[PDB]
RNA sequence: AUGGUAGGAUAGUGGCCUACCAUGGUUUCAACGGGUAACGGGGAAUAAGGGUUCGAUUCCGGAGAGGGAGCCUGAGAAACGG
RNA sequence: AUACAGUGAAACUGCGAAGGCUCAUUAAAUCAGUUAUCGUUUAUUUGAUAGUUCCAUGGUAUAACUGUGGUAA
């Protein structure tokens, strides 16, 4: 298990990307009453 | 591939500092061609000076031999279901040396038909194999290096050998 | 534009400075070997077909046959990167090259008129048409090859048998 | 005019195909579409152009240029690869067969990390940024580009996963399992949120799901096998489906749909050696794409009627329709040519 | 005696000699031991030079560790400092090695990445 | 520049004559420049052995080889057609070329050490030297470190001289190099400093290796002349 | 890391790389680590008929052909010449 | 010398260049000798080393070359 899974940091991916603020065009309101069932 | 060489490894005594050397020519590896099942594909590679070499890729017609008699005789592919070298690679169905592929045993039959008339003291859970047409047979030749599909049947004791694994 | 043209056959071939240029938007938006009339080029070549056979534009740059996108394009040839023109033919050649393959209504004092002959006949036989003695020194050296390895070889191995039986 | 196979009342073509005064009329599309003797998989950028399609020995990267109609480059990567994507232009994501993932960049080749088990599939999420791998068992990784890490992985069921998707409009995260099941989990909360099962009336052996796609309703889920076997869901009675029989059916790898060009509610199905393409609703094959060999996958280009196949001869056949679209701009005399 | 997969034999029960003054103990060439790389039976030749010394550990399954102290004339403080020395070597089937034991080995075919010896007596 | 072998005085250049590939190796043999031109002095400069090569006096083992570095090893039968030269090169006591002058039924012939017997392709037997010289079929109780003598005239091994305890031995390698005299001792080890024990003057001893010593005779016969002082 | 079994790649030997397995291995008989008159040293070599550490040379370490990356050629190369 | 016949610009060919500067500081891992490769590659050097045949000579496709041209090149 010695190179099966390193939960270390590593340098160049670190900001590879970059986030978006609103992301999903649904809203978290539109999730919960899209799969309430 | 990438490497053969110790000196970016550590050796038997726990060694650092290594920030050796730009690697030379000959520390050449190549690519690990996954020998599988298509249409046959061999790509000619070069290495030492006219040393061709066979890397195939896409291999069917093996020439897998009967054992108690030594009988090579030319037959299809179909797939390897146990290679614990990388226990991915059964589930990728690719065609290695040393593996335990499966045959349709037509021309065994055709054989067994031709130089002993009747039709089917051969062992029982190979006469079931007689009867069906899937046999096991294990890859003896290096697709990768001599870019063949040589093997040899499993008869007997190598069969139950490989039957009580998997 | 100017258009070459050329008769094979006979072995001719002319530029044609052609200005005026509906007279050449017949050939516009028809890549290379789609053939073509004389009648929407011209009226004194009525009757007239041309195989187009290419042609560099303005800034000298030739098409290959039959890729697409007829601005220029940055492919790799006989490998590294040089510029080639599209094989389909725009508003903005210098050149275009032309094969008449049938001659229509009027003879042209450059092309049907006029014409070479060909450079000088045949050299091979067979392409006129269209030793022994080293054969005989082939087989006799071979057989005396064969006359004297088969023999020699056997004829020490004899000295083996000769080793042997004396061991 | 490029020749057409015989269809259901419909006209397609391929370019690059196995027999494509031929040399002297010559249509040939892309310069140098050629891989030493095989194909692993192609998709089509975001943008306008710069196709990518991944190698076969000394496997490259082959990235095309659409407004050059030829080769860009060949980055002959370190081991042979199964999937990748493709992140907006020059950078993007690989994975090999071993359990190594590469960062090609526009140098190329800005970091090899590794998995701690052997991967099948990699997704990456436009929202907060983290690539999620499924591989074999317990196991479906994160590596978020959002500092690097590593996340806290999804627990599985036994054997693994064959394919993961996320839902582009909402982030519903899909796995297709061995066991029929397609155990969706949520993006938001890091939690399972359904574990619907697959069913049918033939029942051969215990298929596998290897496909699974969204569209950007978000409500319908492609779903697949492996045998041959389409399905749609939605969650109105999301219990049944309906299913698709296909007349070989050894296992469907490529589901997508249409839905960012017109002539609507249509998808395209592919299995190992053909690829067509039906009708939602009723389940009506519109088109069908047999090549001479066998098929590693497909794409099909936005905005027009195209697609481009990798498959397991010397070219990529692509395959155009000129009644699901027109050519490209890029293509835009494919409409006078044939 | 078959803890693996891959048709664990011998490669052509089978038998040979090296020569050269070590014996092959009777089970070495008949027996059910598969010797794939003990070099009686074996699949390589002997060649080169052959050292002799006593044991540290033999913890590891095929892995014999030798020390081996030898004289050495040192001029410098002109008193013999102490050699010891070591080397893995690949197992055989003569003789369970303990602490102590002072046996000899011959070069031969780098079998792991440090061991070129493999045993060959026991005394 | 040099090496010790060739007897090369100092005042002589810059660069060295790297010997070219043949039968010897490069560290125990010495080309046709430095035996010809400054060594028995039959020229003056390279572009006379030149001349002289192109002339084709040499015949060295019989054969004319003309080439200005070809690798005269041990005991190649220089050979010279003006004036009958007929040369025998062997070891000196301090390790240089001493080229003794023989006559034309010792040149008839060399001899040459058994390196290797081989069962090579089809039923073959088989057997190299020194030289290289591939000859056919000797008798089964060729061991390694014998000494066959070759025809010469064709390649035949015409007699065999069988390395045992009590036979007259040649060294050419270490610190014994070129020493006679073969009898205090015999010692078989198993990998090194093995060999047959070499005499001196007051029959003083002497160690080295098994294939750096090679066989020329007997006790007092051997049929090779050798030169004396 | 240390070894075992098999495969890949090799010009082939080789945990050189990967699957599985065992928890090893070096060390006070000096592990591993600390620097320079390591522009100096180690015979690396010629020695000179009196210069006694000046006094002959091979090599400081590896790289580089604007910068990293990928590929190709050849008996030999990750080419001063692609 | 009425199918070749000497000078020979420019083209194919055989080979030529067959080993040259600067920059950051490696402690038998850089180096030197040595053991071995039935554990391996090898142009050139050298010695050796080939046995299957039913009812007078095989095909177009490219140069150089001519000819028509484009482009500032």
């Amino acid at each position: 298990k010695g190179r099966k899974l390193n939960y270390s940091v590593q340098d160049p991916i670190a900001n590879y990307e970059a986030p978006i603020t609103s992301g999903y065009k649904w809203s978290d309101d539109q999730i919960d009453e899209f799969f309430a069932g | 591939g990438i490497s053969r060489d110790s000196r970016h490894k550590r050796s038997a005594t726990g060694a650092k500092r290594a920030q050796f050397r730009k690697k030379r020519k000959f520390e050449l590896g190549r690519q690990p061609a996954n020998t599988k099942i298509g249409a046959k594909r061999i790509h000619s590679v070069r290495t030492r000076g006219g040393n061709k070499k066979y890397r195939a890729l896409r291999i069917e017609t093996g020439n897998f031999s009967w054992a108690s008699e030594g009988i090579s005789k030319k037959t299809r592919i179909a797939g390897v279901v146990y290679h614990p070298s990388n226990n991915e690679l059964v589930r990728t169905n690719t065609l290695t040396k040393a593996a335990i592929v499966q045959i349709d045993a037509t021309p065994f039959r055709q054989w067994f038909e031709a130089h002993y008339g009747q039709t089917l003291k051969i062992e029982s859970s190979v006469e079931s194999q007689f009867s069906a047409g899937r046999l096991y047979a294990c890859i003896s030749s290096r697709p990768g290096q001599s870019g063949r599909c040589d093997g040899y049947i499993l008869e007997g004791e190598e069969l139950a050998f490989y039957l009580r694994r998997l | 534009m100017k258009l070459n043209i050329s008769y094979p056959v006979n072995g001719s071939q002319k530029t044609f400075e052609i200005d005026d240029e509906h007279r050449i938007r017949v050939f516009f938006d028809k890549r290379i070997g789609q053939e073509v009339d004389g009648e929407a080029v011209g009226d004194e070549f009525k009757g007239y077909v041309f195989k187009i056979s290419g042609g560099n534009d303005k800034q000298g740059f030739p098409m290959k046959q039959g890729v697409l996108l007829p601005t220029r394009i940055k492919l790799l040839l006989t490998r590294k990167r040089k510029s080639v023109r599209g094989a389909i033919v725009g508003p903005d050649l210098a050149v275009l090259a032309l094969v008449i393959v049938k001659k229509g209504e009027q003879e042209l004092e450059g092309l049907t008129d006029t014409t070479v002959p060909k450079r000088l006949g045949p050299k091979r036989a067979n392409n006129i048409r269209k030793r022994l003695q080293r054969k005989r020194h082939q087989r006799a050296l071979k057989v005396r090859n064969a006359q004297a390895q088969r023999e020699a070889a056997a004829e020490y191995a004899q000295l083996l048998a000769k080793r042997l039986s004396e061991r | 005019v490029l020749k057409s196979t015989s269809a259901n009342d419909v006209s397609v073509y391929q370019v690059s195909g196995t027999n494509v005064l031929e040399y002297q009329n010559r249509v040939e599309l892309i310069q140098d579409f050629e891989f030493s003797e095989a194909s692993n998989k192609i998709k089509v950028s975001r943008d306008g152009q710069y196709c990518m399609a991944t190698g076969t020995y000394k496997p490259q990267i082959h990235v095309y240029d659409f407004a050059n109609l030829s080769l860009k480059f060949d980055r002959h990567t370190d081991a042979e690869n199964v999937d990748f994507t493709i992140l907006s232009w020059t950078k993007s994501v690989h994975l090999q067969n071993d359990r190594s993932i590469q960062f090609q960049n526009k140098g190329g080749l800005h970091y090899t990390t590794r998995i701690p088990k052997f991967g099948r599939s990699l997704v990456y999420n436009k929202v907060n940024c983290d690539l999620y791998v499924g591989a074999s068992g317990n196991e479906l990784y994160r590596l978020n580009l959002e500092k690097g890490r590593f996340l806290n992985p999804f627990k599985l069921d036994t054997e693994g996963v064959n394919h993961v998707s996320i839902n582009e409009v909402n982030g519903l995260l899909a796995a297709g399992t061995e066991t029929n099941v397609v155990e969706f989990w949520d993006p938001r909360s890091r939690s399972r949120v359904s574990k619907l099962y697959l069913e049918n009336n033939i029942d051969n052996r215990p298929f596998q799901v290897t496909t699974t796609s969204f569209r950007n309703d978000g409500l319908t889920f492609a779903c697949g096998t492996s045998n041959g076997y389409s399905y749609i869901y939605d969650l109105r009675t999301s219990e049944p489906s309906i299913i698709k029989d296909q007349g070989y059916g050894f296992d469907i790898k490529k589901i997508i749909w249409l839905d960012n060009v017109g002539t609507e509610n249509k998808i395209v199905t592919c299995d190992k050696r053909i690829a067509k393409i039906w009708d939602r609703l009723d389940g009506k094959a519109y088109a069908s794409m047999e090549p001479s060999v066998d098929i590693n996958d497909i794409e099909h280009v936005p905005g027009t009627g195209m697609f481009f196949t990798a498959n397991e001869s010397i070219p990529m056949h692509t395959y155009y329709i000129p009644s699901l679209g027109p050519s490209p701009r890029w293509c835009s005399f494919l409409d006078s040519i044939t | 005696q078959s803890e693996r997969a891959f048709q664990k034999q011998p490669h052509i029960r089978w038998y040979k000699n090296a020569g050269l003054g070590f014996k092959t103990p009777k089970t070495a060439i008949e027996g059910s031991y598969i010797d794939k790389k003990c070099p009686f039976t074996g699949l390589v030749s002997i060649r080169g030079k052959i050292l002799t010394g006593t044991v540290v550990s033999t913890k590891m399954h095929r892995t014999i560790v030798i020390r081996r102290a030898y004289l050495h004339y040192i001029p410098k403080y002109n008193r013999y400092e102490k050699r010891h020395k070591n080397v893995p070597v690949h197992v055989s089937p003569a003789f369970r090695v303990q602490v102590g034991d002072i046996v000899t080995v011959g070069q031969c075919r780098p079998i792991s990445k440090t061991v070129r010896f493999n045993v060959v007596k026991v005394s | 520049a040099a090496p010790h072998h060739w007897l090369l005085d100092k005042l002589s250049g810059c660069y060295a004559p790297r010997p070219s590939a043949g039968p010897h190796k490069l560290r125990e043999s010495l080309p046709l420049i430095v035996f010809l031109r400054n060594r028995l002095k039959y020229a003056l400069n390279g572009r006379e052995v030149k001349a002289i090569l192109m002339q084709r006096h040499v015949k060295v083992d019989g054969k004319v080889r003309t080439d200005t570095t070809y690798p005269a090893g041990f005991m190649d039968v220089i050979t010279l057609d003006a004036t009958n030269e007929n040369f025998r090169l062997v070891y000196d006591v301090k390790g240089r070329f001493a080229v003794h002058r023989i006559t034309d039924e010792e040149a008839s012939y060399k001899l040459g050490k058994v390196k290797k017997v081989q069962l090579g392709k089809k039923g073959v037997p088989y057997v190299v030297t020194h030289d290289g010289r591939t000859i056919r079929y000797p008798d089964p109780n060729i061991k390694v470190n014998d000494t066959v003598k070759i025809d010469l005239a064709s390649g035949k091994i015409t007699d065999f001289i069988k390395f045992d305890a009590g036979k007259l031995v040649y060294v050419t390698g270490g610190r014994n190099l070129g020493r006679i005299g073969t009898i205090v001792h015999k010692e078989r080890h198993d990998g090194g400093f093995d060999l047959v024990h070499i005499k001196d003057s007051l029959d003083n001893t002497f160690v080295t290796r098994l294939n750096n010593v090679f066989v020329i005779g007997e006790q007092g016969k051997p049929y090779i002349s050798l030169p004396k002082g």
